[PDB]
């Protein structure tokens, strides 16, 4: 015959590979195609789609429907700072269970914008402003609503238009960044002020919620697989 | 080729057109580029969407299954195997399945198939290398009933035959349904009157799987197990679906037990 | 303005003067089935616009401390019209749909609702031993509803929003086709679903082809001398519907 | 035989490929296809929302 | 290629042609088309009879036999095989074959054959790998009577060579007979008288196949087994018949004992 | 060698074979041959019958 | 020699393979096809073909 | 290709030009020939610099670790490896990588693996051939606990089965960085106030390979070892630094204890 | 398949060999590069370059 | 396949190479590249400085 070796790693099965193997059932009729809709592709077509963002988790809301709305309301001074949670999502509590988390923690790098959509549920005789803002790490999260303003920050005006993007840009020092917290490649920091103060008239209420979405732009994008570790058993289930 | 958008300049604006404001009461997501909220630069962006393909996501062989099978029984293990085939034994492989309502795909079959001696009175024990056969009924075949009998014969059923000490046998299977997608959720029953098996279950129908060794026992014996692994390749998978946020509990059902959205924090403001 | 729509159906007709588009679900417009993704050889009754047509199902309350609906189809248009009397005398069926939400409020009211329809949503199990039982999946043209935390039962379904019935995620409902109902902007939401299956055609009763739900994501409130009860009713008309395979009468 | 590009990595680079088998679910896994489509579950509206306009008008 | 027929539209007719009645007093079957008896639609179908050959009917690998043979003689196993070549021993391979009768192919004989130790009192028992022969004595050549003796020199015979741990051995045999087919159902005798034996197993003469271990035995011994498997390959199979109603009863017979035609129902009307 | 398209399923697809032996018995099975003729169990009558007609006339 | 290393599977016997194996007769002469009436290609040249029904299977 | 300059004829001269004369004030050295300080003759040179390189210096192999595991758990080895990736274990590989600043290179991981039995109370001991796996955690996954657990089921992970008698099992690791360039030498702080870890070990974080015997524990069980070997491989180093004059005290710093730099001599004029 | 054989050393491992490998990350793509000043691509890069010499090396 | 020169040994010579592989990460060393340009470590200095004129004017 044709005088071959054997190189190292050979009667291997790797996980990863690809090669052909035999069919088991030699000429076998596959069922036609049909157009069967919304066929994914990649994995950036669920990553771009909004999610809500659970950003009122604190320990009595995790199993009501209280976890996705944070309450803003009239005040009598200026009101402080609605919420703020460090941005690194699939490793952050607020974001790492929507689908900007679970489809990420299948990946161990991520990279380019996300951007955060916020909805405004008040009445519509109610109306406030609110300033958005974005601070990138190395400073810790602002802790006035004078030191937001430094960051990135879209002032976002309720009107008939309910909803304003905060378009997070990148700015990095690496071209992916862990999805895993890692104190190297920190991500900074989201946070929200009242701009003004929600005004409302007498006979509405004075208590509004904000929602915010997730999701990802189209600069978006992962590397390596690594399995979930949101899932687990202890046995094969039967 | 797949490549992600590259991040186009712009100076300051101060016009009548507001690409932030959106309305999300609509199922149309906003569109807005970091391009549209501060000036940006020029970025030529060269990252690739290539691992994050449904052929590269799924394409990675994953354990669906062990069957342990002995040659004198050792404490309720019989002498073949036996395992009616489906995806949903794991909460691995079944997770990133159940993340697609519908999927087609041509499946590798990879076995690992490794032995273990029992504790046993018997001495001065040495055995041959084992043969280790691994057949697929499709369903409403005939099945085995004991380690020895016709339905061993492999008449016309696929069977792989193997001796311990080479490499790890595979084969592919073909896409096999009646389906022209393999089915992830039923909200239908088996029945026209909604009684009997509800769920995917329902339809799950793909054959069992049996094991045994060739050899006739030895004096000592011997505890095999088989370790079945799934690879899909050629994969369409059609309808996405927002991944579980619960564990399991059944393997022929989505029962779960009510938990957590979200891990707790302190408060609304943290750092 | 882009606030105004009409869609006319058949003989029926449904006009909104706040609303938000039309999303259609996997950009997808239903329409028959082809000659080469066919399988049932013999010609299909295509009814046209007998069964294409707004049914309105039954209205329910939305009040402060409600949870969420749901309707399954279509089992809920069962008993609906000339729709449903050809669903039980045909083995097989398609057909897609344009199911509008509607649901007015004040200026002075504010709440805001997720209207999201949900292909092959199937739906757990209190107990985890069991599958649940015909009554407690479908009510017919009567929605079956959501409660607020987790019930206990043998073979009611686990009824919790945070899961939304499934164990997934409830925020993560939006992958599936929808529209928000918020009560300072629009007052409707229309969600056309093509038929979405993994065959071609399938038996109406047996399999149910998606699920709408309706799930509060902020409650409603309002000063109270003001209105304290606003309904919520769904609209759905059959979109290209066809039935093949003709049989005696019944579902037995 | 069938020549193709390998994954190259950004700033030869062949393969020759020979199917040996006869039927086609026996190749090896396509992941040369980066294909997509977003806009349908990301932009799944009857009537085009343009970015620059308001979406309600 | 080979697909099946598409159906093809008709409205209603109301003509004095009749498709549908035939008259079955002759060995012509109706070629009634389901667009004859109602209206239907154009379907294109995409159906292959693919599987359906017989080629890919009779092409799949079966046991025919296994013989067993000792290293110490065990218990009445000889220390050598041997075998009269037929298809009859098993009712897996024979019916498929009972189902033409005449078939002309080339086999492939592919071995699969495994050991185990004896019970036995010897101790400190080590055994280098064994090696096998398997000899094929087409008809009328000398026959081993021995372990060793000198007709396994195979100075002409076919043999095979296989030690143990190696992919099982296979080989292909032409199509060898007198016959320009196979015979399966031979309605003579062997003499002119209508004596002796009468059947297929006149006709049947095919060789014999000896296996022995070729390493002179070890103090503990081994018993091995061989399982010879015979897969058909470019086959042509003329004349078809009724398969087999009843259980065999002999491997030179065709014998039988009466049987229903079918399985119980409880009346003529039955949902 | 011999290049022949592989079993393809509906809506590269060849694959090479080259014969190494001698003997024409050592090829591998044909597997592509899908000719059929059913007329002449199907339908053995010596005068044609036309579906259309009546058998007997 | 060719540098090659063995995928998985590949000591294995599988029953509905097809592979090339070397004849155990070599030159061997073949006898002669003739045309034997009523050559079957395929079992759909079996099952066109009528068969009477019990469809009055009791029990007696 | 490269090849050394040739050396060039010159006569004696007598001129105003001083090569020999420079001044070693700037950082400029000199580049004089020996045809500058003496005639020398034409020499053809065909001496090449072919195995002074960078991707012949960097690109044999060479081992960085090894871990030990056992079935049993012989004396504190636990039944699994583990080993957080580094090149700083040894002080052959990690020299030569600390012999420049930055280095990009893709290794190929080569793992040998062997096995010697314990000293047990077991007897009539005779244990199947180890398979053993080889499981690679990138940073963040989950980590196995146990010998058997989920995290072993490699569903994304990149593994290796490998079974003893086999070649050693290699594979290739590209070029895997958050930047442009490994890092061997880094004098920040992993905090921006200058606090925590120091040095390079502040940016390393490569994950961690795991090791397990796939087979259940036998009787008298085993200890095995693995040795993992890195071979760079299209290398392009960047920026050179003196190579270490001191023996190093730890894998994460750069600690050192003052040294000599030159053996003694026993006076400025030595034969 | 193709009848071969194993030349003498084909199970060795050998250091200073140069043979292909299997990726264990498929389809990875790589960092871009970028130039970083001073590229060492050869020894006579680096051993071309003065270096103060001890002299005086006694052993105080 | 790249056919190419073998390190030949100063007073056939080819070989021939083909990738299996799909990524370039799993190709064979490089080792065939034999480039330097020893002046950036060896003369770094702004202005040229000329051997045979002194270094200092």
């Amino acid at each position: 015959g044709l005088p071959t070796m054997l190189t190292p790693g050979s009667t291997q099965f790797l996980t990863s590979d690809d090669f052909q193997s035999p069919s088991a059932m030699p000429q076998f009729d596959v069922t036609p195609e049909m157009n069967i809709p919304g066929q994914v592709r990649n994995l950036m077509e669920i990553a771009e789609v909004d999610s809500v963002v659970p950003i009122n988790n604190l320990q009595a809301n995790l199993k009501t429907m209280e976890a996705y709305r944070v309450q803003v309301r009239s005040t009598d001074e200026m009101g402080g700072q609605i919420f703020g949670f460090p941005l690194q999502p699939g490793a952050s509590s607020v974001l790492q269970r929507t689908l900007l988390g679970e489809i990420l923690n299948y990946y161990t790098h991520w990279s380019g914008s996300l951007k955060l959509t916020f909805v405004f549920c008040g009445s519509a005789m109610a109306t406030g402003k609110f300033l958005l803002a974005y601070s990138p790490p190395g400073a810790g999260a602002p802790d006035s609503r004078k030191n937001a303003m430094l960051g990135t920050h879209v002032i976002w005006d309720v009107g008939l238009q309910s909803s304003c993007v905060l378009c997070v840009p990148w700015i990095s020092q690496t071209h992916y960044r862990y999805v895993v917290d890692d104190k190297y490649t920190a991500s900074g920091f989201i946070s929200c002020w009242y701009q003004t103060n929600v005004i409302v008239p007498a006979e509405a209420q004075k208590s509004c919620y904000i929602m915010c979405f997730v999701s990802a732009c189209n600069d978006f994008s992962v590397r390596m697989l690594r399995d979930t570790q949101f899932i687990k058993q202890d046995t094969f289930y039967q | 080729m797949g490549r992600v958008a590259d991040t186009i300049a712009r100076g300051p604006s101060n016009s009548e057109q507001i690409p932030a404001l959106t309305a999300v009461e609509t199922g149309h997501t906003s569109q807005v580029d970091p391009s549209d909220t501060m000036q940006t630069r020029h970025v030529h962006n060269y990252h690739s969407r290539s691992e994050s393909s449904i052929e590269n996501f799924l394409c990675r062989s994953a354990c669906v299954i062990y069957i342990k099978y002995s040659s004198a029984e050792s404490n309720n293990l019989k002498r073949y195997a036996e395992w009616v085939i489906n995806t949903r034994q794991v909460a691995q492989l079944r997770r990133k399945m159940e993340m697609f309502t519908y999927i087609r795909c041509d499946m590798e079959l990879t076995f690992v198939i490794t032995s273990h001696q029992e504790m046993s009175t018997a001495t001065n024990s040495d055995v041959p290398v084992q043969t280790h056969q691994i057949m697929y009924v499709p369903p409403g075949g005939p099945v085995p009933t004991s380690v020895n009998d016709y339905v061993w014969q492999t008449s016309t059923n696929p069977s792989i035959f193997w001796t311990e000490g080479n490499a790890p046998p595979r084969m592919s299977i073909p896409f096999m349904s009646i389906g022209n997608a393999y089915t992830m959720f039923y909200d239908g029953w088996s029945n026209f009157s909604r009684d009997g098996i509800y769920g995917y279950n329902s339809l799950n129908n793909m054959g069992t799987i049996y094991a045994r060794h060739v050899n006739d026992s030895s004096p000592g014996g011997l505890t095999s197990t088989i370790r079945i692994y799934f690879k899909p390749k050629h994969v369409k998978a059609y309808v996405p679906r927002p991944p579980r946020l619960c564990q399991y509990k059944k393997a022929k059902n989505v029962n779960f037990d009510v938990e957590a959205v979200t891990t707790e924090r302190a408060s609304l403001v943290t750092t | 303005s882009d606030r105004v729509r009409s869609i006319t159906l058949g003989n029926s007709t449904i006009t909104t003067q706040e609303c938000a588009n039309v999303v259609v679900g996997y950009g997808v417009w239903p329409d028959y089935l082809s000659d080469e993704e066919a399988t049932a050889e013999d010609q299909p009754t295509q009814p046209d616009v007998a069964t294409c047509r707004f049914y309105t199902l039954n209205s329910v309350k939305w009040e402060m401390q409600s949870a969420g609906w749901w309707w399954k189809f279509p089992d809920a248009l069962s008993e609906m019209g000339l729709f449903g009397q050809n669903m039980q005398y045909h083995y097989l069926g398609r057909s897609g749909y344009t199911i509008h939400v509607q649901c007015n409020a004040s200026k002075f009211h504010q709440g805001c609702l997720l209207v999201v329809c949900v292909p092959e949503a199937e739906m757990g199990c209190t107990n985890a031993e069991n599958a649940p039982t015909y009554g407690d999946l479908c009510g017919g043209e009567t929605a079956k509803q959501f409660e607020q935390n987790a019930v206990t039962g043998e073979t009611a379904v686990q009824t919790a929003v945070c899961n939304a019935g499934m164990g997934v995620g409830v925020g993560n409902l939006t992958i599936y086709p929808h529209q928000w109902i918020n009560l300072r902007t629009n007052n409707s939401a229309t969600i056309v679903m093509p038929y979405i299956n993994s065959v071609p055609m399938d038996n109406m009763f047996r399999h149910n082809n998606f699920t709408l739900m309706i799930i509060p994501f902020a409650p409603l409130d309002y000063v109270t001398g003001a209105s304290s009860y606003i309904p919520i009713t769904v609209t759905v008309a059959p979109m290209s519907a066809e039935y093949n395979g003709l049989r005696l009468a019944g579902h037995q | 035989a069938q020549v193709s590009t390998q994954k190259t990595g950004a700033h030869i680079i062949h393969y020759t490929n020979i199917n040996y088998y006869k039927d086609a679910a026996s190749n090896s896994a396509n992941r040369q296809d980066f294909t997509q489509d977003p806009s349908k579950f990301t932009e799944p509206v009857k009537d085009v929302m343009i970015k620059s306009l308001p979406a309600l008008n």
